[PDB]
């Protein structure tokens, strides 16, 4: 099964070194958006506001000591995720973008940055945790207490049942195509399923034709948060009996004939 | 109601204390900050020392002013395992609605942070601290 | 001495300074106004000993600083000057005010964006 997932997010803006008012705050809960502040104007409730809204400003100042001649636009944004699996084990990532770029991670095992190799890379990563050395404003602790209120956050929104994961079986439909030269194209469509993961394949006599003997649509969103996808294959008219369409989803497996 | 209604005046002006020499003054309570980092036992000894316990969290109007503070510091909140609850030194409960705990390492010892958070800690791990007096 | 002050009673006190900060967002003026309001100003840094408590303030605020660009350095709303080697002033936003931020940093920025404020009595 996927994981469920909280993702923060933090941008400021410049505009000719000039550091820009505005800071957005935004919380998606598995990739949905849930909460969105423009400053500390929050919208779906004091927690929302204090502390959190606060993580731009502290990017504000941030972004003030990038030294950068190149005019226009820049852009810094911040991005915190965990991750709770299956098993119970969490996963967590902290990473700085400046114009869209990584420059700068924080490594939960080393308990250190790590930077990227480029040298325009480390040169905007130096800037940064020099300004966040000297006024003692991104230590250790708070690399783990951040991480530490991400999972605390998530297992609250999963208790809660507001990310409430539900298993949609495939409606499974076998057609067939009309004998051009006495051979009829068969086609399985499974569609409204959820999740993504699932197995769709032609066996002849029980057996899955290979990859290339078959053609395939891609897996589609199909709306209301669902997919579709298809399987096909060329058979001689006689044969439509020894054909079957084979589905497995989340431990559901069927086996679906050529119709009449 | 200062007077009868609130207004900031030299006559409605008083005296903070009594607190030790150059310590935070505020609402009846004496604070300092101690950056020198030292386990929670030593932080507690250092506290005691000086006749003060470290931090106790009881009021959010009284204490409004720990929602500035930066960093991460001991304060005096410890858990009993017997039952699983938090404690201060003075051995008063944890009021509801004060603090939000959250589990950072397994440990026995509270971290403070703004606003008006604990972080779980191991006790033997070196922290910067916050003693507090009151004043009577 | 064991008393400091004298203060407002529900404002901080420090080595006989009066303090308190403010949560509501207002723009410089306004800022400056509501400080003046309780018998105070905004924020005025003149001593890394006597203020070192503003070491552990979080975040950035409003204080007193503001650039007059005809004689063009950086001075106190009282018109007193901005004492040498007590702020290191950061170009954050193009602006002629100026917020406090932790350790004895000035950051400028736009005098009409709101941002909370600390409020300090001028000292005795």
């Amino acid at each position: 099964m996927e994981p469920h997932s909280l993702r923060y997010d933090f941008t400021v803006l410049s505009w000719d070194g000039s550091v820009q008012s505005g800071f957005l705050t935004e919380v998606h809960l598995d990739g949905q958006p849930f909460i969105r502040c423009d400053r500390q104007k929050c919208r779906a409730w004091d927690r929302e506001t204090r502390d959190l809204t606060g993580n731009g400003k502290d990017l504000r100042m941030t972004l003030a000591h990038i030294k950068d001649q190149k005019e226009g636009l820049h852009s810094l944004q911040e991005i915190r995720v965990c991750e709770i699996h299956e098993d119970n084990s969490t996963r967590s990532s902290h990473h700085f973008y400046y114009d869209g770029e990584l420059f700068l991670s924080w490594n939960l095992e080393t308990k250190e940055f790590t930077m990227p190799q480029s040298s325009r890379a480390q040169t905007l990563a130096m800037n940064v945790r020099n300004f966040w050395k000297e006024d003692a404003m991104k230590t250790k602790t708070h690399f783990h207490a951040m991480r530490a209120d991400c999972l605390q956050e998530l297992r609250r929104y999963l208790k809660s049942g507001v990310i409430l994961r539900r298993t949609v079986p495939p409606m499974v439909n076998v057609t067939r195509s009309e004998a051009s030269e006495g051979n009829i194209t068969v086609t399985c469509r499974a569609s409204g399923f959820y999740p993504w993961n699932i197995t769709l394949s032609w066996r002849q006599d029980g057996v899955s034709l290979s990859h290339d003997t078959q053609q395939w649509g891609d897996v589609l969103p199909d709306g209301n948060g669902t997919y579709q996808t298809w399987v096909a294959t060329r058979i001689c008219q006689g044969e439509e009996q020894r054909f079957t369409c084979y589905m497995e989803h989340s431990g559901n497996h069927s086996t679906h004939p050529v119709p009449s | 109601s200062l007077f009868n209604q609130e207004v900031q005046i030299p006559l409605t002006e008083s005296y903070c204390g009594p607190c030790p020499k150059n310590w935070i003054c505020y609402k009846n309570n004496c604070y300092q900050f101690f950056d020198e980092s030292k386990n929670w036992y030593e932080s507690q000894a250092s506290c005691m020392s000086q006749n003060a316990s470290l931090l106790k969290v009881y009021s959010k109007e009284d204490q409004d002013l720990l929602k500035l503070v930066k960093s991460y510091h001991w304060m005096g909140l410890v858990h009993i395992p017997t039952n699983g609850s938090w404690q201060w030194e003075d051995g008063s409960i944890l009021s509801p609605n004060l603090l939000t705990i959250i589990e950072m390492q397994k440990g026995d010892c509270a971290l403070y942070a703004s606003s008006f958070k604990g972080y779980i800690e191991n006790c033997s791990t070196p922290n910067t601290y916050i003693c507090m007096q009151r004043t009577v």
